[PDB]
């Protein structure tokens, strides 16, 4: 289907200070807007202003979210139920959602990242047992999301870490190296290093029930079968004023494993580079035949992923940066509460889009 | 020549080719224009050269390489704004500026008379400083704001300043973004130091993310040192192939061997001895394995040197920054047309008064100036030349617009380059008090609030009702003078603690009189020196003792407990030597910061706990690194970045400060313009004073500690009042006339009863205490007075 | 929409001496609480009870508290940042409110009212350039705004004007002379005299988008195009233990430029008496519907507007005198949250409703 998430704010939020991350709970029309007060907010997206949650507890600011998604009914079992988000005090903050839509109490409080945990992504392929993070440390590092403990550290960068994914039985980061790499979540062995930015990546993100973004672009583009089962896709927009839509299966991190091990560990793959704008882009959604993105320049944009071109330039959503876009995931029964978007950004203000 | 270049131009836009020839000769004409009329007898920055026109021309035509369509008003634009652009910013005198704005102008009506000098000639308007040029123009006030915005992305222990982009300081800016732009851009800044200049060259390396090359050496070492970080500086921009951004302060000149480094480095991109024999051939065999990472055939030495240097020179821009050297390159160090025709130099010093309107603007509106009954803060004269002042923020900006005109001027202290940094650090303590006096403010309701939240149902007011209520209005009644006694301490941490009598008085001695006309009450104990320092500290000071007979070393009692910039204390009087020490006394030295850096004998000197400044007697080269001049400002790579913060952990009381015992002790230049010059001028009543304490070893020194602890003992009774304040706050809500119904009322005030007296008590021990000693230490001005004439 | 602010302190706010007006914010999850302190506190609807703004400034007592809403936009902007009290001590203090939910520092003092100032509010409609006001000096007064200058001063009441509105060119105000005004502040030309109170009024209340209110109870019997728009609504409660709906520019208080234009100076138009609680009004509130009023004996009443029948009471909002009471308005899109009515007393609390 064609997402449009458009009209025009159906729900204008005016926050305390500003938003860094809006995202809707996995089973629920409410949202949790993740602010830098730090402050999370429970949102039922059809009413305001709700004081359902008000969450104060990120000391500073919240950096990282996740776990409102999923893709694992006995993990989802639990998913609903919990979230994982990170903070500039260094801790993973992970708390329980409960049936009065929202995060009722906290469960696993973890430490280790010594300059600021910026990226936080949950291993629910480990059926929510294992969390990968990645901070400011140039370090990537494995919990035990229902013990909270550290599991295993990993050096991939040599520069601060900006963002993480998880995929295959490997950690994805990229960071103010310019350079993505991933290694082997229990042993460093790589499966991705990325040199295809001249400046630093801002946003990664793996490929979901989507084959729409494969039609557009199979991969792998040598032999796309290969690995096209096996479409570990994944993004990298980045200060070069771009979304570069990527891929793991070949620039994979096999360190000259033969003589040049196939086409893998060097200039990143660069599935289709979508050239931005003059701003640095903050969120995107991967839609399959569209992506959603959003970026300082207070723009809200609908690119067709058909080349990667900007069908829509919204600069009017926000009056600040936008820093957050959310477009619900693709899922038939919900189509119009999927064809919503949320939004957030440096002005102080939300946006509910449909 | 020019009418070559400008034909060139017209083929390339040639919709509006008619003017061809005579904007040629208008570019030609207001050239020797001006150079006829500014010669460089009038100045060596009216070097005239033909140069310049080429230069001129750079702007228009890289303009023209972005434009999308010319149009005579966007031709003229392009090319008049580049007018004063390059022609008149490569200039200092304004009056010079005037008649050129109209040389430009006439030279217009001349040449090129059907366009619209009136919005672009008469006026500094930047084409779009955050969008390509294509002819766009963007309002350069909103460009202040939109950076504003913008640097948010860098506000990252990085920027995040409490300063304010003045109008002209961002056109200032978007000038080094063009230097930026050049290939090789060289600069030279000159004017207010670390003020919107040293602060603006970090604040565009963050924007950017420009490696700031410095000279990690000392003058222990030499050239060898610096030469090592000439090896691995060139190695970033040849080896590694990246962007450097040498940036040189004035004073880094270690030798004149060194500068000639420079000198050939300049001329020829290259280095003498460092990068030849052997460094030349390890160069070679790096250089040519990173051609041969770049599959170039440049692997060849002649080539792969050639590409060394070209390299090198696309990764240089050095920005050199500069304050008039006393080693008469106060001519500027850039003597010759050589390289002043390549460097890009920044003609700055001073700002425009118009420009303090902008400047005190937007300052007004980044901090809370205005305030409740308080109307305005002005009363002796002037609003002359500005806006009549209708509130608070209002008389901030007059009064900067007069102040820093003449804050500073007279020629004692160069005339040309005062500091509006400075005026910020004034109103940055302003600021520091708007909040915290402000909030005082609050808080003084407050202590008045939390009276009454307990008073009626619960009391027997006697006292308590006196001062409570006092001070419940008194809050009004000092509803002006709060601001006239914080004026003058912004005026002490502006200038009157750092610049001199002469260059000061330009404003000082008439801002007594010429601050403005609307209220502000000064209250006539608005000292400096008393009113940033706490009596019981202050007297932690005086029973060390403190020379308060010296205004100057008064003032440490908040400097040494207070202080942002390093004060210069200087101690041959060993005035503070004495005090430091003693104050210090059973204290350790300092801690929190733990590591030792890289100047250990220095660290290992002072890592102990609480107080201690760089010691007696401990002179700059001896033990003062240039390291630290850098490392003293922040240091996050010893306060690791995992903390988050990357500025050194530091306190006042522990913060290494200097004493020199040399009076032009070896302050690095943009210090010494940034240094709270601590006076050490024995004043008379200094000089008796000392003398008294020789005398006083006849038999009462000890008379004047104990005075300095009884002072002290005055304030043990703050409590008896403070505790009332604490134990009134629940009942008052139950007021039914039922006071006397119950012992909420006498459990607080019939203690009151006897704490009344306790206030009395040790109190007036002190002062019983007082006059005694005072009789014990005067009866030598019979001879100190005698002393004070001996020491003239 | 519908509404049901009823249940029972679902928030218990703690205020320690007497609670004066409670003002919710209109897009933040906080109520703002005026006390006789005089000390306001913002309180947090969520994490309560938590007094997250306590403000000292006003000596005596805070009377009233506006800004937080507006009719002007730009203005807006720059004034969600500025709330506006008034006070027993003649303060009425402009506070500029701070991001981090808590009235740092005040920018202006308006003075101008030599007796207690019961009531304050913003002429938002001139672009915010004035501000409305009165006390018991029997005197209303005009500041500018935006430089806090008394331009305008109107002598409409005989005795303590109790409570003041902003009509964009008109003033409404009520007082202990039990007679009714409203004034035209272009030209001073008295809008309104009616004494309809036997005993001193003491709580007034401009229409507001209730024009529903025209189909319960209209004066004159009809015709409201004749001049709705300048006969303008408002409620009057007082001591009669009454509370009284009212038009007041039937009885006009103008230079009678004709005869007597409907009547003007003469009987009173009291709209509709209601009878219900047994004292002195302290409050009144329409939410179109529904007015939920309040009274000395401690009894909140959700009068059915439609000729005037007690819906619900509450006794038990307070064990001291119910001094006001706050009812959020449903809006679409923002509704669940407003099924809400803030109430505060001389027991100390403000009792949250829903």
């Amino acid at each position: 289907l064609k997402w449009i998430p458009r009209n025009l704010p159906s729900c204008l939020i005016n926050v305390e200070s500003s938003v860094t991350s809006v995202k809707l709970h996995p089973n629920l029309p409410i949202v949790f807007v993740a602010t830098d007060h730090g402050k999370l907010y429970a949102f039922d997206l059809f009413n305001y202003t709700i004081p359902l949650a008000s969450l104060q507890s990120h000391t500073k600011a919240i950096t990282s979210m996740d776990v409102l998604f999923t893709n694992y009914t006995n993990s989802s079992k639990k998913n609903y139920l919990v979230i994982v988000t990170a903070s500039k005090d260094l801790q993973i903050h992970v708390f329980k959602w409960v049936s009065e839509e929202c995060k009722f109490q906290q469960i696993r409080s973890l430490l280790g990242h010594e300059h600021i945990v910026s990226a936080v992504k949950i291993w629910q392929k480990n059926n929510d047992v294992h969390i990968a993070s990645c901070s400011r440390d140039q370090t990537v590092k494995i919990w035990d999301f229902h013990n909270g403990w550290s599991l295993k550290t990993f050096q991939p960068h040599s520069q601060w870490v900006r963002s993480i994914d998880v995929l295959g039985d490997y950690i994805i980061s990229g960071s103010h190296d310019t350079t993505l790499r991933l290694t082997h979540w229990p042993s460093g062995n790589g499966l991705s290093v990325g040199t295809g930015h001249e400046f630093p990546i801002e946003k990664v993100k793996f490929i979901h029930f989507i084959e729409d973004s494969p039609e557009i672009r199979f991969r792998t583009p040598s032999t796309d079968r290969y690995k096209n089962w096996g479409m570990q896709y994944c993004v990298s927009a980045s200060r070069d004023r771009t979304i570069k839509i990527w891929e793991i299966p070949l620039p994979t991190l096999m360190a000259h494993r033969a003589p040049i091990p196939n086409p893998t560990d060097s200039n990143f793959r660069c599935v289709l580079t979508l050239k931005g704008h003059l701003s640095w882009v903050r969120d995107i959604s991967i839609r399959g035949q569209y992506l959603f993105s959003c970026a300082d320049d207070k723009s809200v944009r609908c690119w067709d992923l058909n080349t990667g071109q900007c069908l829509h330039v919204w600069e009017k959503l926000h009056t600040g940066f936008v820093n957050c876009l959310d477009l619900d995931v693709d899922f038939d029964s919900n189509v119009t509460p999927r064809q919503m978007m949320v939004t957030g950004g440096l002005d102080c203000k939300s946006n509910v889009f449909m | 020549i020019y009418e070559i270049y400008y034909k060139a131009i017209f083929k390339l836009v040639p919709e509006f080719r008619s003017y061809t020839e005579p904007f040629a000769r208008a570019s030609v004409h207001l050239y020797n224009e001006c150079k006829a009329r500014y010669s460089t007898g009038l100045q060596s920055h009216y070097l005239f050269s033909p140069r310049e026109l080429t230069r001129l021309v750079r702007g228009v035509y890289t303009a023209i390489n972005t434009g999308p369509r010319q149009t005579l008003r966007s031709l003229i634009r392009l090319w008049a704004y580049e007018a004063w652009r390059i022609f008149a910013d490569r200039l200092v005198g304004v009056k010079e500026k005037n008649s050129f704005e109209q040389l430009l102008y006439e030279t217009v009506d001349k040449y090129l008379p059907n366009q619209d000098l009136g919005n672009i000639s008469s006026t500094s308007l930047l084409f779009s400083g955050l969008l390509s040029l294509d002819f766009k123009e963007v309002n350069k006030t909103d460009l202040v704001n939109f950076i504003e915005e913008r640097f948010k992305t860098f506000c990252d222990e990085e920027l995040e300043v409490p300063m304010v982009i003045h109008e002209s300081m961002v056109d200032h800016i978007l000038r080094i973004d063009r230097a930026l732009k050049q290939v090789q851009g060289h600069m030279m800044l000159i004017g207010a130091s670390r003020t919107g200049k040293t602060i603006l060259t970090r604040f565009v390396a963050w924007l950017n993310g420009l490696k700031i090359v410095q000279p990690k050496i000392h003058r222990h070492s030499n050239l060898s040192d610096f030469d090592m970080i000439l090896k691995k500086a060139i190695s970033d921009c040849s080896l590694k192939e990246s962007r450097t951004c040498l940036i040189i302060d004035e004073s880094n000149i270690l030798e004149t061997a060194f500068l000639e480094r420079m000198n050939t480095l300049l001329a020829n991109a290259d280095i003498p001895d460092l990068f030849q024999g052997e460094e030349y051939d390890k160069l070679l065999n790096n250089l040519r394995n990173k051609t041969r990472s770049l599959g170039l055939l440049l692997d060849t030495e002649q080539e792969l040197y050639d590409w060394f240097v070209g390299e090198i020179a696309k990764n240089l821009h050095v920005v050199f920054t500069i304050c008039d050297p006393t080693n008469n390159k106060s001519s500027a160090m850039i003597s010759s047309p050589a390289l002043f025709n390549r460097c890009i130099i920044n003609w700055m010093g001073d700002w425009d008064t118009k420009t303090m309107s902008q400047v005190a603007n937007n300052m007004v509106d980044v901090v809370p100036m205005e305030f409740t009954d308080f109307i305005v803060p002005e009363v002796n004269k002037e609003l002359v030349f500005t806006e009549p002042i209708q509130t608070i923020r209002d008389a901030v900006v007059n009064i900067l617009i007069h102040f820093d005109r003449n804050f500073y001027q007279k020629m004692k202290v160069g005339v040309n380059p005062r500091s509006p940094g400075y005026f910020i650090d004034g109103l940055r303590a302003l600021v520091k008090l708007v909040t915290a006096k402000y909030q005082d403010l609050q808080e003084n309701q407050r202590f008045v609030n939390v009276g009454l939240e307990k008073l009626n149902e619960s009391v027997s007011l006697t006292f308590e009702k006196e001062r409570w209520l006092n001070t419940t209005k008194q809050f009004s009644k000092t509803s002006q003078e709060l601001i006239g006694n914080c004026i003058i301490s912004s005026i002490y941490e502006t200038y009157f603690g750092h610049l001199n009598e002469r260059e000061r008085g330009d404003m000082l001695v008439i801002l007594k009189r010429l601050l403005g006309k609307f209220a502000v009450k000064y209250d006539v104990n608005y000292r400096f020196i008393d009113y940033l320092v706490t009596l019981d500290e202050k007297m932690k000071w005086l029973e060390c003792g403190l020379d308060k007979n010296d205004y100057f070393l008064e003032n440490m009692s908040i400097v040494m407990n207070s202080q942002d910039a390093v004060p210069f204390l200087l101690d041959p009087s060993s005035h503070m030597i004495t005090v430091i020490s003693n104050y210090y006394g059973n204290k350790t030295v300092l801690l929190s910061f733990l590591e030792e850096g890289f100047v250990k004998r220095l660290e290992n000197a002072v890592r102990f706990g609480s107080v201690v400044i760089i010691q007696d007697g401990e002179f700059f080269d001896p033990i003062i690194s240039r390291l630290i001049s850098r490392e003293f400002n922040h240091a996050g790579n010893r306060v690791t970045v995992e903390i988050g913060d990357h500025e050194v952990d530091v306190s006042g009381d522990f913060k290494l400060f200097i004493h020199s015992c040399d009076p032009s002790g070896d302050i690095p230049i943009f210090l010494r313009s940034r240094v709270r010059l601590v006076h050490f001028v024995t004043n008379k009543e200094s000089i008796e004073t000392r003398i008294f304490d020789i005398t006083l070893t006849e038999e009462n020194a000890e008379m004047q500690r104990k005075r300095e602890d009884l002072i002290k003992l005055n304030t043990e009774y703050r409590l008896k009042l403070k505790n009332l304040e604490k134990r009134l706050l629940e009942e008052l809500n139950n007021s039914q006339g039922n006071m006397l119904e119950n012992d909420e009322l006498m459990v607080t005030l019939n203690n009151l009863k006897k704490e009344a007296m306790n206030i009395e008590k040790k109190l007036s021990e002190s002062e019983e205490f007082f006059p005694q000693f005072d009789n014990l230490v005067e009866e030598y001005s019979i001879i100190g007075k005698h002393s004070v004439k001996i020491f003239s």
